[PDB]
RNA sequence: AUACAGUGAAACUGCGAAGCUCAUUAAAUCAGUUAUCGUUUAUUUGAUAGUUACAUGGUAUAACUGUGGUAA
RNA sequence: AUGGUAGGAUAGUGGCCUACCAUGGUUUCAACGGGUAACGGAGAGGGAGCCUGAGAAACGGCUACCACAUCCAAGGAAGGCAGCAGGCAAUUACCCAAUCCUAAUUCAGGGAGGUAGUAUAAAUAACGAUACAGGGCCCAUUCGGGUCUUGUAAUUGGAAUGAGUACAAUGUAAAUACCUUAACGAGGAACAAUUGGAGGGCAAGUCUGGUGCCAG
């Protein structure tokens, strides 16, 4: 009977009482047997809280399996053997004998999106990956606890080296895995996480070195408990109201309701969130109004109806509340096509006069001139045209997820937003429903994954003005630099997040990973004149692509799993068979990113310019130490450019960037002939000679795919 | 005056002692519950024949305060803390199937169990007027006889403290839903449905008294290491500057 | 024991695996006895086959070694 | 259905079945049918079908069908428990020794089998000594009559032994039990069996009705 330290027990006791979760972090090789004592020590806290534990693996389940049977048969095994005795089951056992714990897979992340669960446990540390943390962080209740099982020795010597000193970096015998080691440091900096042995012994190097239990006891609920009590007697709005769990999308499906007594066709709602604030409630108990109201033609559209059935879940809890009955008052009708899984398609109501609710594919919008709603979810993930074409002359509601799934850039929703300015109404729901606001967990994993990031305008840069293209000169980033997690290289880093994330189309969470682990990408930052952190204008992410990496992949093959691919070097190959090219040492720009409210001056243009000329040798160890930081930037001048033969871009074909990379020099060498559903657009490969080099095979090239391109106009 | 069932140790060897039957007297003058004897110690016995004729003996006595025919269960030794798996199990098909008769006492008002004790005193009170202040406290359980009334103010008596009121009432999910009740959240019951719950006691490893709480349980150097460790991760960012650029000043702190 | 030779897990061969509960049925059940020149029959027992070879093949694999999939 | 010829199948005879042919066979000497103290033959969730072997249409296995129902990551997997034993509650523990058997067999095994577990005769007492007192008993409605070694609610002595406390051996596959057998073991022999009935009598006690001191 030892005491544990009195840090756990506050903490845990602290998140439950405020309504925050927790994060825990278990070291050494019988971590496992701590889960137990920590999962029994919840609901000591507080009886209420959900009992489902949330268990991510990659291949492997430390030490069991996750069938009953066998166990059962071993357990029985050992017993008649004499190994163990007729009544003996360890405490680890039994955690995993009574609790609901559901085993899941890295890779199938999806599944766990929608489902809520007190606990989230993490096997590995090293096949971490940001979408799978954003995705399972998200799932946890308030006052749920996160754990993650550092048990491997490697990353055992890693906490060492860091904390010993924060300035070395452990590094084993091409990735550098920067990342996780960001990880750690952040989690130290997170207030409300603990990092313990197997001993229960409270590691100093968390940042929750002082949590106090507070005293025994929101005024969130309270302006939530009188608004429901205020609108009981006014049905439909009493019931469907009661089921709102937060203040804001009260508000929202209150505006809804407005907008469906409104009864004006050229209307238009547009509901904006972040994921899991409870879009698909709000717009699920508005469809549900809509019907109480009574209008008959309810549209739905998604880019799949798979994605749709949290939302029909949602109608119908909002039936059961207005009384609805199923079988009686209303029918469902599913997809009988093996894609949508059997996904409800369609919902027919006959009560007072037959209504009904309908699924339809973004592209037929045709059979919209007689709708009275259609409902847009995810409209982030549909093509700008194709949404263009769904605004008709009728009710519309739009659910748009500003850093949910995919989704996609704040300023293409800015940019949706200008165009509406029809009559436009707009709803935003900040607060969440599944734990306290300002969860330091939550602003934790924005920090580290940098989801949250937005663009700010520069007073300095007007008081200054615009700088001439010419006067400004690219800077190569250091990424060990970048990656340290000092306040100056965060805020440095976020700058190019913002950039990153507003200027085009989709950004999953998974990319910073390969910004940060993978060698042959560099990042190039267009800064301004040097005369406070510099502020990037125009950033360049270029990966190495070709025979360099191929020293590179042979070290992944001889691993057993090979690391990537090369993308230009295999389409080319493909389409021409060409030897040469997959030899030619090139560089694909992965990336350019500019300001949009900057956009039009040439900041673009100038930056590959330089680049250029860097890789073409006009201009002519930082590696952090292995077991003080060099400088952030570096100058073009001070690293050699590496011997290059092209320059390679891929993007969705459109006017815009075709003209802009036909102003620098790119010639179209490929253009895919589906198109990329989400966006509807065409990939096109263009490439560019750089002097020096041979230029006879992108001539033939380009002749190919215009005979290519000329008798493809017809057909896609 | 609560029990629905008691379990009653007699000392085989020794033979009956007052305190158990004058919880028999308490038990036949407040109300006479089920039942059950058990006898242990029988191991002690030498003879076979002295066995037989103690058990005889006890078992006709036991028939005279409880109804004739009465269930009486032997228990001969006692191996790991454990008394034979076998003589373990027979008493549970008869407490399974045991039907308790409708008492006038328990019928008729509310009663219910502690389950667990936590005081919600704030500490703050208990030292600027000291630890003599009356305390707030709140008692856990489950409720037995008659349905308690939802308005607060209901007078209730605690044994051994004296009478006091009802500030407050609140219903809790179960802590131990019997498996018909968690599985609807001929057939033999299932060994995962089967759960403990006991607050005060330790079950398992883990033992809570007060607010704390007590469990039973190259790397070894580097984890002593990290335990030593005395500066924070966030202290040890504070001295450490960045350059921004080769030749550029340490930035600490941005502004 | 310079082919192995004692004991021997596993595997391939060989042998043997042939109380209860419901219904009810008059010499159609059962008992005695006859015949099988009208039949099959492991096993026990007695008899019984003169009609490259100083020893052929994998046309062969288990156990076994090692790589993996699966909630199983 | 009775029979002949020929064929099919069985391990073989045979309407057992198949093709043709004759219209036959039992019976008032009881055919056929009915009842019965004719406990005085069937299946292993329900029907259909297959497989092994000398011997089974197998309490074995396999296919489809009809229902039951379990686990799950909901993609599939698997079951015969649709059982057994109880109540309106302990069927367990020890063995192949004894009689027998299956096998590559002396030796292995057998919940075949065996072992154990949970109305009939005794004891609560027998034998003396002393002291102190004259009443003890029987019949009779009546009055009374008949008869003599008695009473103790007194003291006291030395012997006997059973239940129990139990050392052993024997008994047995081993063990329990049985039989035999060292030491201890009684005066309140408190080492303290009951059940039922018939009568009393007592207070500065209580109640009720009266013709005191009475009556209930």
């Amino acid at each position: 009977k030892k005491a544990i330290d009195s840090r756990i027990p506050s903490l845990i006791r602290n998140g439950v009482q405020t309504k925050q979760r927790s994060i825990f972090v278990i070291v050494g090789d019988r971590a496992r047997n701590q889960l137990p004592n920590l999962h029994y020590l919840m609901m000591s806290a507080d009886l209420k809280m959900n009992k489902s534990v949330l268990w991510a693996y990659k291949k492997k389940l430390l030490g069991f399996t996750s069938h009953r049977k066998k166990r059962e048969n071993k357990i029985k095994k050992e017993i008649k053997r004499g190994t163990r005795e007729v009544n003996e089951m360890d405490p680890f056992e039994s955690f995993i004998s009574n609790q609901n714990i559901r085993y899941v897979y890295y890779k199938e992340s999806e599944k766990i999106l929608g489902n809520t669960y007190g606990m989230c446990i993490l096997q590995d540390f090293e096949a971490l990956t940001p979408n799978l943390l954003a995705r399972t962080i998200e799932t946890v209740e308030g006052g749920g606890i996160v754990v993650i099982l550092l048990k491997s020795m490697s990353s055992l010597k890693q906490l060492y080296t860091m904390t010993m000193d924060v300035h070395a970096r452990y590094r084993t015998e091409d990735v550098v895995a920067r990342f996780n080691e960001r990880f750690i440091l952040s989690l130290g900096s997170n207030p409300n996480c603990l990092v313990v042995d197997d001993e229960l012994n409270v590691l100093p190097l968390s940042g929750a070195k002082n949590v106090k239990p507070l005293p025994p006891k929101p005024p969130k609920q309270l302006e939530l408990q009188e608004l429901k009590e205020s609108l009981e007697d006014v049905q439909p709005a009493g019931s469907l109201v009661s089921l709102s769990k937060t203040v804001n999308q009260a508000h929202a499906i209150l505006s809804f309701i407005d907008a469906i007594s409104e009864k004006t066709l050229n209307f238009t709602v547009a509901l904006t969130a972040g994921r899991g604030r409870g879009k698909s409630a709000a717009l699920g108990i508005s469809i549900a109004a809509a019907v109480s109201h009574g209008y008959s033609n309810i549209f739905v559209t998604s880019p799949s109806p798979e994605n749709l059935k949290t939302l029909f879940e949602f109608i119908f809890k909002g039936f059961d509340a207005l009384g609805y009955q199923e079988h009686i008052d209303y029918d469902i009708i599913q997809s009988t096509n093996p894609d949508f899984n059997k996904a409800i398609v369609r919902v027919d109501i006959k009560r007072d006069h037959r209504q009904t609710i309908q699924y339809i594919v973004p592209q037929d919008h045709q059979v919209l001139g007689q709708a009275e709603l259609v409902v847009i979810d995810e409209a982030a993930a549909i093509p700008l045209p194709i949404v263009k074409n769904l605004l008709g002359p009728y009710l519309v509601f739009m659910a748009s997820t500003i850093n949910g799934y995919e989704g996609t850039g704040r300023s293409l929703s800015l940019k949706l937003i200008q165009q509406l300015r029809r009559q436009l109404r707009e709803i935003s729901l900040d607060e969440p429903i599944r734990y306290a606001p300002g969860d330091p967990i939550e602003k934790w994993l924005n920090k580290l994954l940098c989801l949250d990031v937005t663009l700010i305008k520069n007073p300095r840069f007007a008081t200054r003005g615009t700088p001439h293209p010419s006067q400004c000169n690219l800077f190569v980033v250091n990424r060990d630099t970048l990656f340290s997690y000092h306040p100056v290289s965060e805020n440095f880093l976020e700058k190019m997040m913002a950039l990153y994330v507003s200027s085009h189309y989709k950004n999953s969470p998974n990319d910073l990973q390969l910004m940060s682990d993978a060698p042959a990408h560099k990042l190039f930052v267009l800064l301004p004149p040097i005369d406070r952190i510099p502020d990037p204008l125009c950033v360049i992410q270029i990966a190495l692509e070709g025979e360099i990496s191929k020293e590179s992949v042979r070290n992944s093959l001889s691993r057993g799993q090979r690391a990537g691919g090369d993308l230009i070097p295999w389409l080319i190959s493909q389409q021409f068979q060409d030897e040469e090219f997959a030899s030619l040492s090139g560089a694909r720009i992965v990336r350019i990113a500019t300001n949009p409210e900057y956009a039009s001056m040439g900041y673009g243009s100038r930056a590959i310019e330089l680049l250029r000329d860097y890789f073409e040798g006009k201009f002519t160890d930082y590696s952090i130490k292995r077991v003080t930081l060099p400088p952030l930037l570096l100058k073009l001048s001070e690293q050699p450019p590496h011997y290059l033969h092209y320059l390679g871009v891929s993007y969705g074909l459109t006017q815009s960037l075709h003209k802009f990379w036909k102003n620098n020099s790119f010639v179209p060498v490929y253009l895919r002939q589906t198109a990329n559903d989400l966006t509807g657009e065409h990939t096109c490969v263009m490439l560019n000679v750089l002097e020096g080099r041979e230029s006879n095979w992108l001539v033939e090239f380009a002749k190919d795919f215009r005979k290519r391109f000329l008798s493809l106009l017809s057909y896609d | 005056k609560i029990a629905d069932l008691v379990l009653l140790l007699i000392d085989g060897n020794f033979g009956f002692e007052m305190e158990t039957m004058e919880f028999l007297n308490i038990a036949q003058h407040h109300g006479m519950p089920r039942v059950l004897g058990v006898a242990t110690h029988l191991d002690l016995f030498k003879s076979q024949s002295t066995l037989r004729a103690s058990k005889k003996r006890l078992k006709h006595r036991f028939w005279t305060e409880v109804y004739q025919g009465a269930k009486l269960f032997y228990l001969s030794g006692v191996i790991n803390g454990r008394y034979p798996d076998r003589e373990i199990l027979n008493l549970s098909r008869f407490i399974s199937v045991m039907k308790f008769r409708p008492l006038k006492w328990r019928n008729e008002h509310p009663y219910m169990l502690a389950d667990r004790f936590t005081d919600l005193t704030h500490p703050e009170l208990i030292e600027t007027q000291g630890l003599q202040i009356d305390r707030k406290v709140a008692i856990y359980g489950y409720l037995h006889g008659t349905p308690l009334p939802s308005a607060p103010g209901t007078r209730v008596h605690i044994a051994g403290v004296g009478d006091f009121s009802v500030a407050q009432i609140e219903k809790l999910p179960d802590p131990c839903p019997t498996p018909f009740y968690q599985q609807k959240l001929r057939k033999r019951l299932d060994d995962k449905d089967k759960l403990i719950y006991a607050p005060m006691s330790d079950v398992g490893g883990v033992l809570m008294d007060k607010d704390a709480v007590y469990i039973d349980i190259e790397g070894e150097k580097l984890m002593t290491g990290l335990q030593s460790v005395e500066q924070s991760i966030a202290e040890k960012f504070d001295g450490v500057g960045l350059q921004l650029f080769s030749n550029g000043t340490e930035l600490h702190e941005v502004a």
